[PDB]
């Protein structure tokens, strides 16, 4: 029974990586030999946000490139003006731990998670605790916002709920991963949205539907974070084999994968820019890197951080680049 | 700040303020180890030595035709004493 | 203009608040409770972590209990980086979950974020299976005493070399590598003895002294 | 036990997605990416007057 | 994804030997450490042995120190496991491991929420 | 009398104070920027006394190039006594730092350093002003002699006893620590003792032809004043890594 079921699994496998192989005539870094080169980038430090007594963990971007809001290890949620330096609001914590934060996109709801197992959604419109949502059995990794009345959250225990505020349950939920879900970036038409595990896998999820339709397995080690290309029709992946990938969805297959002899340490954001053409990696050597989204050859470096790179961030309007190490120094670069 | 010398008088020449104590301090074997003669701004006087203000000069009317001079600074923040002859 | 001035006010409400909860938050140590084995002697005079103050010589101390977690540990363990030590708790009566603790505890010990956490040893449940170790391991049969100061509290059999033959693979395990910053604090503790709030005090204090010695750079 | 039967059910349902070549999606990519070179305040240099930050 | 296929094992009398073959693909073979794990029927996981990046850091436990041998080649990349004088005991699953990460000694490969670098193993019965 | 002086021109006596100056004014802006720890702070105070020091012998060595002059020996007096007590407080700062190594975030708050800090600096320039008004000699310099002699004793002391309980840390688990206590120490004497020493030949043995040899180059026992001006920013400032590039 076991023994003959999983035949018909490997037999499915090999049809799948025999069509995948089939169609791959043009495998890239063949194409593009006719585009000239991006150049010399190089970034200056313009602020250097110091408000925060322990490791940042995340940030999370407003709608109107100006408000952010930033996540201690401390039990503080410090709400900033990045152009006037300024914190309008400073939120304590119940749980000191947290592990991820997200601005709502009407601007009048922020929330909060992290190993207490529990989505904590604040009002700003006195501050107070909107509501509470307990939900997974794990711990959360990466919070997403939909709405005002909706919001997509990954725990720990390979599991991705979206719940309704108002009734605060459980209206769907999303398995299909046998290890934590490390990170989730929602695709900019809040209908589908690509949730990277620890198992050296990426599946992507239908919001309304439910039900999950594609899976990439390219990588070695843990999927750190994933973030989406502005088109909608790619998304990239970075890993602790010390490289980057970029997956396409109409293809279903690897596109191409960003790596360097010297570099032996791990990835832990990726961030990408307004226009496509180039990737913000994070590295475990506390420096980013400024890949190439089509040539593959190193474009920039930024250093200037002690400690690990934690978050990264990059605005709507391509203006701003944040960074948020360990050193508990929030960096824009510009 | 060299003191020059010529019944005995005693110019003090050199960058100096104003000097506390000048006397003399002759002896046979080597300096004197006892003031035969001083003076100071206040007018105190251990053993007549002539000194009229500061004016950094010292008059004695008062062994041989050689002596020696002092000079001595009370500033205590820089201790230190000069010479003559 | 004028909306600049409310923004000032309120920033500087802000930075005041946050300086007064800094002497705060720097006044307290916290620890990391952690292993396998009798973790439920918690003395004190559904949710995902647990928490539990308390003042020993009126010196704050915070500890975490890791409740409803995956077994899996390599990726949230990266929280308790600058935690001021990590409590081990390694049961002592023998499937072979000693070697189980000493492989996870190897593992913790080699590991880059956690280079400089200090770990602070606890070896429970006293043995009386192993009274009337064994052929398990290996170098039990050609192992002595290390000349170790006995504690006699009236008897003390071969379980002296027993304990101290734990002891010293622990610290083979531990001695023979490390980059430096950390060490490993060995105690021999019954099931509450009613003085382990004394231990992770002084334990804690020679953690700062050394830590404080070697910024100094006199060691 | 039934948990590997769930799994051959997923991929037969993911075995049967329409694809096209790789050529077509990296041609599709270039074009998009060359339409917005000189069109975000990353690559392009932006001048002192233009950048918020300063 | 990564893939490791045991080949090897079967019914053997006490005092016999078997090689347990651990292909592996979808890596590089040459930079994670390896390990193997054990697993008897009706309890949990346990670690036997275990091979350095380099394969010079050899180390076993104790019951099998002295009669089980690992040893890895890079050229074919396979494991070999040489097991001699078995005992009545030894009846288990086997399963081949890897721990997570390259160029770092931490490993983390014992855990039985259905951890996604070991393969399917084989049986062993003496 | 040996000879009469030994007198170098003020071409020597400038340079170090103006590079003493800047390089405490650089440290302190430095501190300032973020570091707001006591034992950081105590070292601004230290950094203070350094160039104090640079304009009390600036004018010194000005006014001899051309109740007038007695401000500016109150000047050097209290930069000489604020300099001796903040290298107490800051030796004192670290042994509470190692021994009462828990209760010390407890009772030392910032306010507490401030009126330290502010006791101890309008004690040092009090004092100062009260030993170079109404005193000549042999009434107060007694008082300062001793007053350093105590202080060199309480910090060597402190020193050792930390160096002492570095050890009995090492033997539960060498050269290092006896090095930098060496440094420390014999940087201080050689710095501050010949200074003190002709002092106290200047009250006991006036003519004494064995001290006259003694006194003949009193400016350079001063130069190496001038040094510890120039090695205490080196020696402290100049060792901890967040410090050196914020």
């Amino acid at each position: 029974e076991l023994d003959q079921l999983r035949q018909e699994a490997e037999q499915l496998k090999n049809q799948i990586r025999d069509a995948r192989k089939a169609c791959a005539d043009a495998t890239l870094s063949q194409i593009t030999n006719n585009i000239d080169p991006v150049g010399r980038i190089q970034m200056r430090t313009r602020r250097t946000l110091r408000g925060h007594l322990a490791k940042i963990y995340a940030m999370h971007w407003g709608t109107d490139s100006r408000l952010l809001v930033s996540a201690s290890q401390d039990g503080k949620l410090i709400i900033w003006d990045s152009y006037t330096t300024n914190k309008v609001h400073a939120i304590p914590l119940r749980s000191s731990w947290v592990m991820t934060c997200a601005y709502a996109p009407s601007g009048n709801y922020v929330a909060c998670g992290g190993l207490d197992n529990i989505c904590s959604i604040y009002n700003l419109k006195n501050v107070r605790v909107s509501r509470e949502l307990a939900g997974h059995t794990g711990y959360l990794s990466c919070c997403r916002f939909l709405d005002d009345n909706q919001i997509v959250t990954s725990s720990g225990d390979t599991t991705c709920a979206l719940w309704d505020i108002e009734t605060g349950q459980q209206t769907t939920t999303f398995t299909g991963h046998t290890g934590d879900v490390m990170s989730l970036s929602l695709a900019p038409d809040t209908r589908l949205f690509v949730s990277g595990a620890c198992d050296a896998s990426a599946k992507l999820w239908d919001v309304r539907e439910g039900m999950c339709r594609q899976t990439f397995t390219g990588h070695e080690s843990d999927i750190n974070a994933i973030c989406f290309f502005p088109n909608g029709n790619a998304f990239a992946t970075g890993s602790d084999d010390a490289t980057c990938r970029l997956f396409d969805l109409r293809a279903d297959q690897e596109l191409m994968t960003y790596s360097h002899d010297n570099i032996i340490c791990g990835i832990t954001s990726v961030s990408f820019s307004k226009s496509g053409r180039l990737l913000l990696a994070g590295y475990d050597d506390f420096n980013c890197n400024v890949w190439d989204a089509l040539k593959a050859d190193r474009a920039g470096v930024l250093a200037g951080h002690d400690n690990r790179v934690s978050c990264l961030g990059v605005t709507d309007d391509g203006m701003a680049v944040a960074t948020g190490s360990w050193d508990s120094f929030l960096k824009i670069w510009n | 700040v060299q003191l020059v010398e010529s019944r005995l008088s005693c110019a003090a020449s050199g960058s100096a303020f104003s000097l506390n104590v000048m006397g003399w301090y002759r002896q046979t074997p080597g300096n004197q180890r006892a003031l035969v003669a001083e003076i100071t701004k206040d007018g105190s006087t251990n053993y007549t030595i002539s000194r009229d203000n500061a004016k950094n000069t010292v008059h004695l009317q008062m062994d041989t035709a050689v002596y020696y001079c002092k000079a001595r600074t009370g500033r205590i923040v820089r201790p230190l004493d000069y010479w003559g002859q | 203009r004028n909306e600049e001035k409310a923004q000032r006010e309120a920033n500087k409400k802000i930075e005041k608040q946050l300086q007064k909860d800094k002497q705060v938050y720097r006044a307290t140590h916290r620890l990391l409770l952690l292993g396998a084995g009798e973790s439920g002697k918690n003395t004190i005079v559904t949710s995902g972590i647990f928490e539990t103050k308390f003042q020993v010589d009126k010196v704050n101390f915070h500890m975490f209990d890791v409740g409803a977690q995956r077994d899996e540990r390599r990726k949230w363990i990266q929280c308790f980086n600058d935690v001021t030590a990590i409590i081990f708790v390694v049961a002592s009566s023998s499937t072979n979950r000693l070697q189980a603790a000493l492989k996870l505890f190897d593992s913790i010990w080699n590991n880059k974020w956690l280079r400089d956490t200090s770990v602070i040893l606890f070896l429970n449940k006293q043995d009386l299976l192993a009274e009337k170790i064994e052929d398990y391991f290996p170098e039990f049969a050609r192992y002595t005493t290390p000349e170790d100061a006995t504690p006699e509290p009236g008897e003390d059999p071969r379980v002296t070399r027993a304990k101290y033959f734990i002891r010293d693979e622990f610290l083979r395990i531990s001695t023979a590598s490390g980059d430096g910053r950390h060490y490993c604090y060995p105690h021999f503790t019954c099931s509450v003895d009613t003085e382990n709030i004394r231990r992770v005090f002084n334990d804690c204090r020679d953690i700062i002294q050394r830590m404080h010695l070697r910024q100094y750079e006199l060691l | 036990i039934a948990q590997a039967r769930k799994l051959v059910e997923q991929l037969k349902m993911e075995a049967n997605i329409d694809r096209i070549k790789v050529s077509k999606a990296a041609a599709d990519l270039m074009a998009y990416c060359e339409a917005h070179a000189k069109e975000d305040p990353l690559l392009t240099p932006v001048p002192a007057s233009e950048n918020p930050f300063r | 994804q990564v893939q490791l296929q045991e080949s090897g094992g079967g019914l053997v009398q006490p005092g016999g030997s078997l090689r347990l073959s651990c292909a592996a693909s979808g890596f590089t073979f040459s930079n994670y450490k390896m390990n193997w794990v054990r697993q008897a029927p009706g309890k949990g996981l346990e670690w036997v042995s275990d091979i350095s990046q380099s394969g010079a850091s050899i180390s076993y436990t104790g019951s099998v120190k002295g009669r089980f041998t690992i040893s890895r080649d890079n050229a074919k990349n396979t494991l070999y496991l040489q097991m001699n004088s078995l005992k009545p005991e030894d009846t288990a699953v086997y399963y081949c491991a890897r721990c997570p990460a390259p160029f770092t000694r931490d490993c983390f490969d014992v855990t039985s929420t259905t951890y996604a670098y070991r393969g399917q193993g084989t049986q062993v019965t003496v | 009398g040996c000879y009469e002086q030994l007198f170098v021109s003020p071409e020597v006596f400038v340079t170090l104070g103006v590079i003493s100056l800047l390089e405490n004014i650089l440290v302190i802006v430095a501190i300032a920027k973020n570091l707001h720890s006591p034992m950081y702070f105590f070292i601004c105070s230290l950094a203070v006394a350094d160039m104090l020091v640079s304009v009390s012998n600036g004018s010194e060595t000005i006014v001899i190039t051309l109740n007038i002059d007695n401000v500016i020996d109150s000047v050097i007096c209290s930069s000489l006594l604020a300099s001796i007590c903040s290298l107490l407080s800051i030796a004192v700062d670290r042994y509470f730092t190692i021994f009462y190594a828990l209760q010390y975030h407890n009772i030392m708050t910032v306010k507490r350093v401030g009126i330290i800090i502010s006791c101890i600096w309008a004690a040092c320039t009090v004092s100062g002003i009260l030993f170079i008004i109404y005193s000549d000699s042999s009434a107060v310099i007694i008082c300062l002699i001793t007053m350093f002699f105590t202080m060199l004793a309480l910090m060597a002391s402190l020193y050792v006893h930390m160096f002492l309980m570095a050890r009995l840390h090492i033997k539960r688990i060498n050269m290092k620590g006896a090095i930098t206590l060496t440094i420390l120490i014999g940087v201080f004497v050689v710095c501050w003792a010949p200074f003190f020493l002709h002092l106290i030949f200047y009250i006991s043995c006036p003519q004494n032809p064995y001290c006259v040899c003694f006194m003949s180059h009193f400016n350079l026992y001063l130069i190496l004043i001038m040094c510890n001006s120039i090695i205490d920013p080196l020696i402290y400032a100049l060792r901890s890594q967040e410090l050196r590039k914020t």
